[PDB]
């Protein structure tokens, strides 16, 4: 039934102990490289449908960047 | 007529020269069979259990802390080391603390400490699975026939007869009674893939929890938390629970992340329930494949004089079961035995009996009877018990009917998958058609897309779609249109 | 039956009239043999072996040094010299060193300097090649019948009969009780290569290591460590065990390379383990080509009366063998002498036993039996046994047991070689293509490339390749594509 | 008492108990990543000059999936 | 004059105005400072030491293994376990035997196993890293004047005086008799780098090894062995010594892979050697840029009265150094204390004396004297000691002179880098471009190939230099030509 | 399995006696030499083979070092 939404990184007293440290930017980061070599092979077709689709390197990077940062909230 | 006190019920028909009937039984469903001259009969799945399946993991919900030690030296001094580090039932770190003149080193820099704490289980916080043994599961089937009485639920009716399947058994022979024997075979393989379910305990004292969840194995062996197999004393992965503060010069703090419990609860939402009573560990979930044999089945009552027409009176009036029947109930003051003659008609004509009777060759015994169930056509109507007159007006339509008996199949196919084809007393060439592409199809999307999370599924089937759009090559293009739209329509066929 | 103790099964069968088969049998495999209204049979290869083989090289893996001496001689003196350099067993290094007034010589410059040192093994630090020799080699096949009864790993099952080939006894006939007599035909030729094959023996006495390895000869004559033959005082090429200091006016040190600079670990890295038992040396991996004839056999009991229906119990309920088979065992109380009346059924006309028996004619006698091993059709079965019945559903499909097949006829090619092709219930013309191609192939890839590893072969394989893309000449190009692909799908059958 | 050559994988017959297991390119490959991520550093970049001198994308691709396995294997 | 004994030898010259000098001293090395006006001084480094320095890793080279154990579970019956597998000092594998009625379980599939074996190192088989600490290591520097007296290489000269340098040392003065003082300066911090260099230590008994090696720090770091650090009770790496053989049904087979000490041997091939004795441990290659002041210097003697020319008697006639020089011993017999006419001639004209001396203002004195050394230009020379002479041909030539000084600058430069700038009596505004480029150029090949083996540093040197010929731009081609060069050059020096 | 590799030859200060002389070129010629006289159909096979396939006498010099001195290093 209830839920609660844990809150972003607004308040920080900058010198004191932290409770758990779920710091989102290197821990999503370390989520993503951990996606990669477990899930390795669904990286291929993500690739290549992109580089078949897309018509230009440009668009190609802007999505895959996107799409690689996107893949581990999802299973 | 125990079919009448269920808001699920099927009913399946046949010719004098059918005498085999294939079904498929579901908990909570129910079947009425009506072949031509025979007593009709219901027929259930009661119960699918075993009495003490084997214990899978044991779990902990709530980490229990005791006895913390901690050890500590200074920079260039070497690791820390202690002796807690070297036994069961302990959880433990290392880290670098800072050092200098202020806390009695001789150097600044990093040093070295270890922290160590005892872990174990609060009393009642263990999650425990169930795994089923094949060679041991019990179904309970049980038939009743339409003897022309009424027991409600929540009263025992003396005709039922039960029937208990193991993997040692062929067919069953059950007399009931006057009615003669009715012959039922089981296949107590396929259906419930019983490989994949555990049932799930967590503490069947506690008085507003089911007893128990019918999970699925592989979730059940990713859960993130400390484990054990029965009688072994020491916990795995207890550093699942307790996390540590960062380290001060001599001391460091061991934090305990609490009681899971209710996050167990809300991970578990969308899992049917199972009941556990005594030794017995019941599935309130599950099917089984059916060949009932109505050859040995008698009709009662054939020899019988009929009723005095005039010595009717009504007990309960025509009323509607719900299920596209009239359900009524008549007392008499005649001699007994002896065939009520009843019968319906319709404006057009006084002379056509349109009375499709579920009750078949209904009577007053010295002792009961009383009680007929029958199907009328749409429109306006007459129900006639000898001198007693009823009118009806019955809801509905013949496309109507038609609708209901479609929808009503494909709730059983997206339910019970293959095996909605097994259903039936008598064959048909589409139907040997349907199984291959049912199983062909459905192999395919699941498996290709089979674990995957709905919303997910959705986006991938409309990307899918976007790129039938967008994609030049024409051939391309309609195969991700048609194969988009069969994964999108099998997707919303399960829904979140 | 010995057969179901281990997971690489075999089965190969006679046809109609078919009164001979020819088997390949391998020190860890087992072979079931039937054909029909023939006891099914056994075979196996339990030993290959030599007692006390030839000694050829001794190799040192430690050295001692004792009694070390130097001399040295002043600048224009002429070369130091000394009695040691002349004896066996020392090793010796001339040397010159820098002198003047301060080490006590009458001109500064260059003088001459010889040192020497006594070389010895320590006490058990020998690695010790040997040979098998053809005329002293003896195989042992062996053979068990289905008697219908059931043993452990560790059990003596009165049908075992063993016979012993040695290149003097190629044939044997052995007498396998009330089942008749059977006649095997080993060559002692064919089979292990003993020209390439060397034992390598360390030392027997070490508690954690195997006794022997199966090393290449062309390997273990290159080992750059001093050596000898047998009986021997002296050590060839004791220099590759010390080393000499840079010299410091009257003084040079000598030094050793040190303990175990030799054989063991990431140099025998995938070699096959031997063993020695007393004054036997085992391979532990290798084989045999063997004939086996069919003729004179018998079945037990064909004059018996069947069991009386009722009088059944099972003492091992129905379980999957792991070898696409049904094994099972009853227990019956009764007259004692009978045939067991068993049999299995699908869900299509019931008139049709399929079962295979493993067991032909199976038996209760006076004082065992009642094991029975059976094959059956895909999907969902009744199994009976008199009126013992139990229901089993079947793993796998019809396309599922051929590609498992394929696998261990592959899996065989790749360990045996080109006598691969003599394993079978046949020997017809198509046989002499196989073992001729086989034959020109497999010598053409060990002449260029049977000291090559893994990558470099890879490497090879992949130029090969890369060079017939870039060819110019038609001819050359697909010569250098064929041949590269073949190198390398030949390089990479190591499993399947 | 050095260059003890490792024994070639080839021409032994198997089906029996082997001393240890190695040496195949499913090991082989794995082997050198050790030195890769803390030692070549800065020479990573390679992959640049060997993509900027050779002639097309066919031959750029089949000279780097080659080259990662011998390259880098000086010992 | 200690600094005729070595193989090695350097000469710096004290022109007038020269009160100081700056020294590279290195262990293996001698200076000798011949200043204007002023006694010759030999100078030398002679030992780097401390006493105890602190323990690091200790690893184990050979392990030895007792009391193993196996413990093992039917199929389905849940996990294996055992008590020592929680213990400190022992090893455990987890594995999955295959299973099935010949070996006593139930049903055929795979069970579980788990093997246990202590472990510890054998009683003289260690590795123990040592590490010095930058405010407890002594350097020994030692000053000889040259007071023309000579005494062997195995006897101590009496005007030999030590200085002993920690942190703690400012400027020393060291007080030799009649020819003043020398005032003497050492720099810890700019001499062997303590944070990157480990002493290595196997066992001090074996009577043919050396006794400890010197190592790098980021090597020694992450060797693959059982490690340990001083006091522990057990072995705290997942053990690279043991390892486990394929399982069987309920057995499972535990191997030693024996003395590793060949195969770090061989792995240290190119390091220095280092020195223990007693609680001392030396380096043996190593420097220190140290300063040396000489305005408190004195001639002895300068108010003596001349020699007898005619009672002069060799005692050993000239020959040569081999450092190009002519050494010389003189015997007198007047009274003793006074100054000796030496002089030399080149041949046919007597008016020019060439002796360059290297001992200034030759004299006898009543206790001894009489050594004398001198450098001659080349060809035909007289010698004159009074009214005594000897006819010297001096091998060589000028060019000879400067390719020598250039060919020992180039070694010095090679061996110690960039601190090899520092070394002389001068300090002019070239030496700033010297090292500044030294450190800038150098610095660039060591960030960038440092740890880059002998072999593929030469492949990538001669690789890019070769592509260099072939690039799409002439200002890439010369770039990759001249950074391939110089790749190739620090390489070939010893850039390895 | 327990590996130690190689310490690096030109990291440390000389003029002092060392262990032993380098692998340096004397391990490695010596190698590739033995590997000539062992394998000595496929050796001549591979010179034969590039001397009359590929197209310079440059090219050619730069791959027959190449496969000489990567042929044996496998131990
Ligand atoms: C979610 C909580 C459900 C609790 C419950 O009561 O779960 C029961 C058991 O869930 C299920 O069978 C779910 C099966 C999923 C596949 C509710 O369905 P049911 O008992 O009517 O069975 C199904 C009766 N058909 C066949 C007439 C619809
Ligand atoms: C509507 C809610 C039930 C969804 C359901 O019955 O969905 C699928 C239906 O399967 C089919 O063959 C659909 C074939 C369609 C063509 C089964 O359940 P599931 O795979 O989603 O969950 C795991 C299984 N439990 C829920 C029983 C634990
Ligand atoms: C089941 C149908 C045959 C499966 C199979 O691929 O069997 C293969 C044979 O066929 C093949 O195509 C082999 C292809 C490779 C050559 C394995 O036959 P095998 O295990 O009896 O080995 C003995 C095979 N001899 C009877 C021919 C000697
Ligand atoms: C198409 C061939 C499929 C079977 C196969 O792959 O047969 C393989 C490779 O094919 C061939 O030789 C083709 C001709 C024979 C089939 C048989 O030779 P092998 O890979 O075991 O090499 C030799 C193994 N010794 C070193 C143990 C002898
Ligand atoms: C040209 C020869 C110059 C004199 C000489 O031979 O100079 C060399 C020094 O230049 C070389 O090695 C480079 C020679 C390039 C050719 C001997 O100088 P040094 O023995 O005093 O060593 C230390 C000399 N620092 C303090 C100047 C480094
Ligand atoms: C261009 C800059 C050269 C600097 C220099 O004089 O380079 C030399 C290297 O010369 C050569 O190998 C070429 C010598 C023949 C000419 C010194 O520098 P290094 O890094 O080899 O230091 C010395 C090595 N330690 C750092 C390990 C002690």
């Amino acid at each position: 039934s209830v839920l609660i939404p844990s809150h972003a990184q607004g308040e920080l007293t900058g010198r004191g102990h932290k409770w758990l440290e779920g710091d989102s930017l290197r821990t999503h980061l370390t989520r993503v490289e951990g996606w990669v070599w477990k899930n390795k092979l669904l990286a291929l077709a993500m690739v290549t449908v992109v580089w078949l689709t897309l018509e230009s390197v440009v668009t190609r990077v802007a999505v895959l960047v996107v799409l690689l940062c996107l893949a581990p909230v999802y299973a | 007529s125990r079919c009448t006190h269920l808001e699920n019920r099927d009913f399946v028909t046949g010719t004098q020269g059918t005498t085999r009937v294939t079904l498929v039984l579901e908990l909570g469903g129910c079947v009425t069979i009506t072949a031509e001259g025979k007593p009709s009969m219901d027929v259930w799945l009661d119960a699918i259990y075993q009495e003490n399946p084997a214990k899978t993991r044991e779990y902990c919900l709530h980490a229990k802390l005791s006895d913390t030690k901690v050890a500590a030296r200074c920079p260039t001094m070497g690791p820390a080391t202690l002796t807690e580090e070297h036994q069961g039932g302990t959880v433990c770190k290392r880290d670098q603390s800072d050092r200098g003149w202020g806390n009695h080193c001789g150097l600044f820099g990093k040093g070295s400490i270890v922290a160590c704490v005892k872990a174990a289980c609060e009393a009642k916080k263990k999650a425990t699975g169930h795994v089923y043994d094949a060679n041991k599961i019990v179904y309970t089937v049980k038939v009743e026939p339409h003897t022309g009485d009424y027991v409600a639920a929540n009263e025992t009716h003396s005709g039922r007869k039960t029937a208990s399947f193991t993997v040692s058994s062929e067919k069953t022979i059950l007399t009931m009674g006057e009615y003669g024997d009715v012959s039922l075979l089981c296949r107590v393989a396929s259906g419930v893939d019983l490989a994949q379910t555990v049932i799930l305990e967590l503490d069947k004292t506690v008085e507003h929890l089911p007893t128990a969840w019918q999970v699925h194995r592989d979730w059940f062996n990713d859960l993130a938390l400390p484990w054990k197999h029965e009688g072994a004393q020491n916990w795995n992965n207890a550093e699942r629970l307790v996390e540590f503060g960062a380290p001060h010069a001599v001391k460091m703090d061991v934090y305990n992340l609490g009681d899971q419990t209710g996050v167990l609860l809300k991970a578990l939402a969308g899992v049917p329930v199972a009941h556990i009573e005594g030794t017995k560990y019941h599935l309130k979930s599950g099917h089984v494949t059916c060949e009932v044999g109505l050859e040995k089945l008698k009709m009662k009552g054939l020899t019988y004089t009929m009723c005095d027409k005039t010595k009717f009176t009504w007990k309960r009036a025509p009323t509607d079961s719900g299920h596209d029947t009239v359900v009524m109930e008549v007392t008499f003051s005649g001699t007994k035995p002896c065939r009520i003659p009843v019968r319906a008609v319709a404006h057009g004509s006084p002379d056509v009996n349109v009375a499709m009777l579920i009750t078949p060759n209904p009577t007053i015994e010295n002792n009961g009877g009383g009680f007929i169930e029958m199907q009328l056509p749409p429109g306006d109507n007459i129900i006639y018990v000898g001198e007693l007159s009823h009118q009806w007006f019955q809801k509905g339509s013949s496309i109507g009917r038609v609708f209901q008996k479609t929808k009503k199949g494909i709730e059983r196919l997206t339910v019970i998958g293959e095996h909605a084809w097994d259903f039936g007393s008598a064959g048909g060439f589409m139907t040997s058609i349907g199984r291959a592409m049912h199983t062909v199809l459905g192999g395919a999307f699941n498996t290709l897309l089979g674990g995957v999370g709905f919303l997910p599924k959705i986006l991938l089937g409309v990307a899918m779609a976007w790129l039938g759009l967008n994609m030049r090559n024409p051939t391309l293009s309609m195969g991700f249109l048609l194969s988009g739209g069969l994964v999108l329509a099998m997707t919303l066929g399960v829904g979140a």
